[PDB]
């Protein structure tokens, strides 16, 4: 399944490095605001760090409560940041575990389907064995 | 008896399956294997094997070792007299050219030489064997397998490898 893996991967990471170098400078007023009172600060400042946190976007852990620290920026009527992140991990999340899932999925049926067919030719080849098994005990 | 009635029977069967029976083969053959069975015990070591090998068709340690594990069946160390006669006759002077036609004629069942496993199917090591005994393309060898597999299980029925034989043998006829 994983030699299967030669594309899937690939445009997730490709989808990974688009959106996270895309997202670092959306939310930029949010480690570089003056305001005292943050904690998820560090998650937004550097380019590593934006890696980190769109990974933890895409594993779906406190979005909520990521979206409620970062409702701290002053809220600029969320025309286009909130909408990009809130689409970028539903988008990301659903697309990337359903074609992953579906993907394996057909691993098995091709697995399945090439043991069935195995079997089958197996079996046809032991019916003309006895055909020409009474062929050869007639012959004598 | 003119070296027991089988031997005879086998001459008989080599000199219709060949166009020249030769002179004096079996003897020659015969000789060899007496010369090379020291203890006279109807059985020759695998040294003495790949001495005579070595002598005779230069062929490499490895290439040796792996014929002699082909031949000798029974895998009790040792190989028959029998078995040695069997591998001359399927080597057969086999730089020569028309030596190739030969081995693709084989024997009259002609199935088994090559499924060293002996359940009516040969596998890849199987093909891998016969191409380190007889010289062929790895690449040829691989499309005559495709071309074996019409089902796709890579296995290759009885039936199926003597249409393939016979389709060869009739190419190089014609």
């Amino acid at each position: 399944a994983l030699k299967s893996m030669t594309f899937l991967l690939m445009l997730l990471l490709i989808f990974f490095y688009i959106f996270a170098v895309t997202g670092v400078y959306f939310f930029r007023e949010y480690s570089r605001s003056t305001i005292e009172g943050l904690e998820y600060n560090m998650f937004f400042s550097d380019l590593l760090n934006s890696l980190v946190t769109v990974f933890i976007l895409f594993t779906l852990d406190h979005w909520y409560a990521v979206l409620q620290d970062i409702w701290k920026v002053p809220e600029s009527s969320r025309v286009f940041s909130s909408i990009y992140v809130i689409l970028w991990l539903l988008l990301g999340s659903i697309i990337f575990r359903n074609i992953i899932v579906a993907m394996m999925v057909t691993n098995f049926q091709n697995i399945r389907s090439e043991l069935s067919e195995e079997m089958s030719h197996l079996e046809v080849q032991y019916k003309a064995d006895m055909f020409k098994q009474q062929i050869i005990q007639r012959r004598q | 008896m003119k070296l027991t009635p089988g031997c005879f029977l086998w001459y008989l069967y080599m000199d219709k399956i060949y166009c020249l029976l030769s002179l004096r083969n079996v003897k020659a053959l015969m000789v060899y294997f007496h010369l090379l069975d020291v203890h006279h015990r109807n059985t020759l070591n695998d040294v003495l094997f790949f001495h005579f090998l070595q002598h005779v068709t230069n062929l490499n340690k490895s290439q040796i070792g792996m014929i002699f594990d082909l031949l000798d069946w029974t895998a009790v160390g040792e190989i028959g007299f029998d078995q040695f006669y069997v591998l001359i006759c399927i080597l057969l002077a086999h730089q020569d050219h028309l030596e190739d036609h030969f081995m693709y004629r084989h024997s009259r069942p002609v199935f088994e030489l090559l499924d060293l496993d002996g359940e009516m199917n040969i596998g890849a090591a199987n093909f891998q064997n016969y191409r380190f005994l007889f010289n062929i393309k790895k690449q040829e060898l691989r499309d005559l397998f495709h071309d074996f597999d019409i089902t796709g299980d890579r296995l290759l029925n009885y039936k199926e490898f003597k249409l393939y034989t016979i389709f060869c043998t009739d190419k190089s006829i014609d």
